[PDB]
């Protein structure tokens, strides 16, 4: 995964 | 204050580590892409031996969601 | 970005080191971050003849280590 990818699962 | 500084305890849970991860990756000054290497590295790099086992046999076309649930069978609360 | 600066299958390696730091005078990131990004980085990137040796040298090595065993590849 990439960074966008925790940005899309978690939010801000 | 850096990514660098964050590795996963033997005993701590997959979820807690990518939370640490994320949180200091978003205050980590880098390009957008420079942050998506470092997570598509870093974050399995510095798993603990079983997590770092379990997604590497995953391998990279795992999702978040996968990813999670895949791992959190290893270690503690 | 300086993860695409990679070497090219007969490109010097002091031209392809030279490559990369001047990439990364412009790369924003931590020194800590740039410091660790010419320790492993630099080696991911190099060309399968430089990535050889450099992986020989072991996780540590610095990048003038790395000229030194690299420099003379090629000729």
């Amino acid at each position: 995964i990439t960074f966008e990818d925790l940005l899309d699962y978690y939010g801000p | 204050t850096s990514i660098l500084d964050i590795r996963q305890g033997p005993k701590e849970p997959f979820r807690d580590y990518v939370d640490r991860f994320y949180k200091t990756l978003r205050a980590e000054q880098a390009s957008q892409e420079v942050k998506n290497w470092m997570t598509e590295t870093l974050l399995v790099q510095n798993a603990n031996p079983d997590c770092k086992t379990i997604l590497k046999a995953l391998g990279p076309g795992a999702t978040s969601e996968e990813m999670m649930t895949a791992c959190q069978g290893v270690g503690g609360p």
